[PDB]
């Protein structure tokens, strides 16, 4: 959040880090953003407990490839890779659901 | 690749040599400036400076970067330069039109 | 339903001096209110330079709709480098007529206004807050809905939203503790922590407080007929450089 | 920073650099998962290992010891030859068996498919 | 191909000369402070003469290896073949800069006489 | 030695790394490691020679810091299993299979997160059955792993024998389902449909019509084709005509 003064190699491996976090392989097993199975819509619902109070956040995404777009935003450095959870990265693909206790649960 | 491989290895070894030289050099600077326990400075004698003025792949690096930096910086100068000429000339012809127009207003 | 549009004013015109020539220009007489307000009364916001002067001017031949009800607001302050801005609502073209009079009369030059994402968040924080008769601040919670619209290759991600009901907003604000600007203070850091997403950096398009207002790129839409003072103060502070 | 890793890499830096999901290649870790997390009490050692580079064939003789019953562990020794390329086995031979299990295991070892023999001896 | 390593050197040579120059800058006044324990106050003109000497050292060293490579233009070192183009460009580019630098003065004089007229 | 440094400069500056590269190569960085990895992995081969093979694994997102020592740790343990079957048909191993397990946050018990096992092997049901579903011990994990491994071997064992029958021209062309449970083949001109459990044929059907293939002949053929798979090759060769 704090913040061209940069060199090639470390940037290359940063892009590789984003690649694997969104694709699972350094070579990027299937453009650099198109995913294996593109997803058009997903709806998530986080449920977390804070001070014995339950809090709901419901994210809704739309497009031709949600996770490819998020990958592009990561490349443009609008999103921090290390704080992207797996369910947001694309695992449990095609399943909208609720996440409780760090475990994905498909919507009924 | 071998000729470039061997040359990168020799120049990396020489770079490491120069890193150790700089590190031990600055260590000597620190220790002999600690011998300069006072914040003041000794007037660097002309005779001492005179005898420093009597005693003293590296060049390929020196040739390569003096020449390459002579390459793009020149093209940047003329390009930024010529870019200034074309549009300031455009101002000048617009300038002369207004002067020429206003010149007849003066006669009017 | 009550939309708004804001313009900047390059000189601290005394509108009362010139009301009559407007009236004959518009073929009607407009009201002109005067209020010296102290909007940022909280201690960290300040206790000086709060003395904004507010003007309410209206073109109400009638008040059956926004166009007839269309009311102008001028708010200015002498310490402000650009001293004053303007607000109006509705589709009525008499607004254009009065703007033309202003620019031709006072020799003043005017331009429209835009908002940044942080400006939008601050404005949304300013929208919820209310002050009691005892000069005490209070907050009314609404189900916030952040709504973004990014640009991505091949339209991979066209739009996405983050909806936050009243209970979640209140819980986040209380967890952060007693505070005055919850959206900036608590909610956005929580979103970033849970998703790594920087709401400030992301291409925000609208902030909707359900049943209360919609904050947008070029305009404000309001449930109430009028804008509370902190909204206008935030706008003015955003005009500057 | 950037690092080069291999089968000998310290697991800590493999983990710190872990942003993929592939198997951990830490080699003693795989060997331990095999040796004392799916085959505990199986004390095995390779006795000879020379490869005939001219023929390009590895030659192995590997000795096992099954020590669930430490009062009388039984042992066995496999000689074994594989192509060292294209991943193909040529032959394997049981050079040695402890007499305490010779008959009771011979019918199993008479069968091919070594996997069967070894893990069945274990169980 | 070999271009990867060639560019690795195209950056490592910038590093090499940067560091060689700061190494000279440490060496010279390390010797001076060796002569007197606290000779840290070398003057602006003294520093400038030292800088001039170091620039002359650039002259001598790059001349030295230019001699090494061109005195027997044998093209055995693939790097020398690239240094040929790298030398060609440096002196091919010069004429355009000289001419434009000359011409802009006349253009600005046209601007000045127009302003005086105005 | 040439003047790498001036003799008045080399008097102070250390020359040791130029006399020997060991002092410099000490920082930059062996033969034993490359040669001992040799025997350890050869033993690792010898351990993959068993088929059921635990292998390690981890999930990136589950890594955090302890906030006082500046040290990293993993929140949730993860176990990997590799499933190799010796293909006697080729004297090589088939492309392996993998199944991966994670620990619950509160319960301190495993749960099945990711796996490569095909859906016709209900790995989730096997896991829930093991120890009543409270899979904790590595012995319980190996029980689960052995169950899935035997279930895979029960597929490769059918595929190997059927491909062996095809290879020796005991049967004409054939088609297989993914798990090799339903199989169709022409023997010479007669064709047969089979449905097999692990190691055993449970139902049979003969489709072609031939002069000598009366219903009684058909019935006794179809009945004789049932039983263990090991005897199928023998009895089919005997019933060649």
């Amino acid at each position: 959040l704090n913040d061209g003064k940069e060199e090639p190699e470390i940037r290359r491996l940063r892009l590789e880090k984003n690649m694997i976090k969104f694709k699972g392989s350094a070579n990027g097993v299937m453009s650099r953003y198109s995913s294996l199975v593109p997803i058009e819509k997903v709806g998530f619902t986080l449920k977390n407990e804070i001070n014995s109070r339950i809090i709901t956040i419901k994210l809704k995404f739309n497009g031709n490839d949600i996770f490819g777009g998020l990958h592009e935003l990561c490349d443009k450095n609008l999103i921090n890779i290390d704080k992207v959870p797996g369910w947001l990265a694309g695992e449990n693909g095609s399943f909208s659901g609720t996440i409780m206790n760090g475990d994905f649960q498909r919507e009924q | 690749k071998d000729v470039l491989d061997v040359y990168i290895k020799n120049l990396e070894n020489q770079i490491g040599n120069k890193r150790y030289f700089l590190k031990q050099a600055q260590g000597a600077i620190d220790e002999i400036t600690k011998r300069s326990l006072d914040t003041e400075g000794k007037p660097v004698n002309s005779e001492v400076f005179t005898e420093l003025l009597r005693k003293p792949p590296i060049g390929f690096s020196l040739t390569s970067n003096f020449l390459s930096l002579r390459a793009q910086s020149s093209s940047e100068w003329l390009s930024l330069m010529n870019d200034q000429s074309v549009d300031q000339k455009a101002m000048l012809l617009l300038q002369n039109n207004i002067n020429s127009d206003l010149k007849e207003l003066l006669r009017k | 339903p009550y939309t708004w549009k804001f313009l900047g004013i390059s000189k601290q015109l005394s509108l009362e001096n010139g009301i009559a020539k407007l009236n004959q220009l518009l073929n009607l007489e407009v009201d002109l209110d005067i209020q010296t307000i102290r909007v940022p009364s909280d201690p960290d916001g300040g206790t000086a330079a709060d003395e904004y002067i507010r003007y309410e001017m209206r073109l109400d031949i009638s008040n059956l709709d926004e166009g007839t009800y269309s009311k102008f607001i001028f708010l200015g302050n002498s310490k402000m480098e650009v001293p004053m801005f303007l607000c109006y609502c509705g589709t009525d073209n008499r607004n254009e007529v009065v703007l033309q009079w202003l620019k031709a009369e006072y020799g003043v030059i005017m331009w429209p206004i835009k908002f940044e994402q942080k400006t939008m968040i601050k404005l949304a924080d300013a929208s919820i807050v209310h002050v009691t008769k005892e000069n005490i601040e209070q907050i009314t919670w609404f189900s916030s809905k952040l709504y973004f619209e990014p640009e991505t290759q091949d339209k991979n991600l066209r739009q996405f939203s983050i909806e936050i009901p009243r209970e979640s907003c209140e819980g986040l604000a209380l967890g952060y503790g007693n505070t005055m600007h919850p959206y900036n203070d608590a909610i956005v850091p929580y979103i970033y922590n849970e998703t790594g997403m920087a709401v400030e950096r992301l291409p925000l398009t609208s902030v909707i407080l359900a049943g209360h207002t919609k904050i947008m790129r070029e305009s404000i839409v309001t449930s109430t007929r009028s804008l509370r003072n902190r909204v206008l103060a935030v706008v003015l502070q955003s005009i500057q450089f | 920073r950037v690092e080069r890793i291999n089968g000998l890499t310290n697991l800590q830096k493999e983990l710190v650099t872990k942003y993929d999901t592939l198997p951990l290649l830490n080699m003693n870790l795989r060997l331990s998962y095999l040796r004392d997390h799916t085959y505990p009490h199986l004390q095995v050692s390779v006795q000879s290992r020379d490869r005939v580079h001219n023929d390009g064939i590895e030659v192995l003789v590997v000795n096992y010891k099954f020590c669930r019953n430490t009062m009388n562990p039984f042992e066995i020794q496999f000689k074994m030859f594989y192509k060292f390329e294209d991943s193909t086995l040529l032959k394997w031979e049981i050079l040695r068996i402890s007499t305490n299990v010779r008959l009771k295991a011979k019918q199993l070892l008479a069968t091919r498919n070594f996997q069967k023999c070894l893990l069945s001896l274990y169980e | 191909s070999s271009e990867k390593q060639w560019e690795r050197i195209q950056q490592l040579e910038k590093e090499h000369v940067e560091v060689y120059r700061e190494l000279l800058i440490t060496l010279d006044r390390l010797y001076l402070i060796r002569k007197h324990n606290h000779a840290v106050i070398l003057s602006h003109t003294q520093q400038r003469l030292l800088e001039i000497r170091h620039q002359l050292q650039i002259n001598l060293e790059k001349t030295a290896l230019l001699i090494r490579l061109l005195e027997k233009p044998d093209n055995t070192n693939v790097l020398f073949t690239k240094l040929q183009n790298l030398l060609e460009e440096s002196n091919s580019l010069d004429y355009e800069l000289l001419q434009s630098l000359g011409a802009q003065s006349s253009l600005h004089k046209q601007l000045i006489e127009s302003r005086a007229e105005r | 030695q040439h003047q790498m440094f001036d003799p008045g400069v080399a008097d102070l500056l250390d020359t040791d790394i130029l006399t020997s590269p060991s002092k410099r190569k000490r920082k930059l960085k062996s033969t034993s490691d490359r040669s001992e990895l040799e025997d350890y992995i050869v033993l690792e081969n010898v351990y993959r020679m068993f088929g059921i093979t635990f292998f390690p694994l981890v999930d990136p997102i589950d890594l955090k810091i302890k906030d006082a020592s500046g040290e990293i740790f993993v929140d949730r343990e993860m176990l990997g299993i590799r499933l190799e079957v010796f293909s006697e048909r080729t004297s090589q191993f088939e492309k392996p299979h993998y199944v991966l397990l994670k620990k619950r946050i509160k319960s301190n018990s495993w749960f099945l997160f990711k796996h490569t096992i095909p859906s016709f092997i209900d790995v989730q049901g096997i896991f829930d059955d093991t120890n009543g579903g409270l899979v904790i011990s590595h012995d319980d994990a190996y029980l689960f792993a052995k169950r899935v491994f035997l279930q895979l071997v029960e597929v490769q064992k059918r595929r190997q024998i059927f491909k062996d029958l095809e290879a020796k021209k005991i049967i004409h062309d054939l088609d297989l389902d993914l798990e090799s449970s339903m199989v169709s083949f022409f023997v010479k001109d007669i064709k047969v449909e089979l449905f097999v459990k692990q190691n055993e044929i449970v139902s049979c059907s003969i489709l072609d019509d031939i002069h000598d293939f009366s219903q009684n002949n058909k019935s006794k053929w179809e009945i004789a084709l049932l039983g263990s798979l090991d005897d199928l090759e023998l009895k089919l060769n005997h019933s060649f005509a």
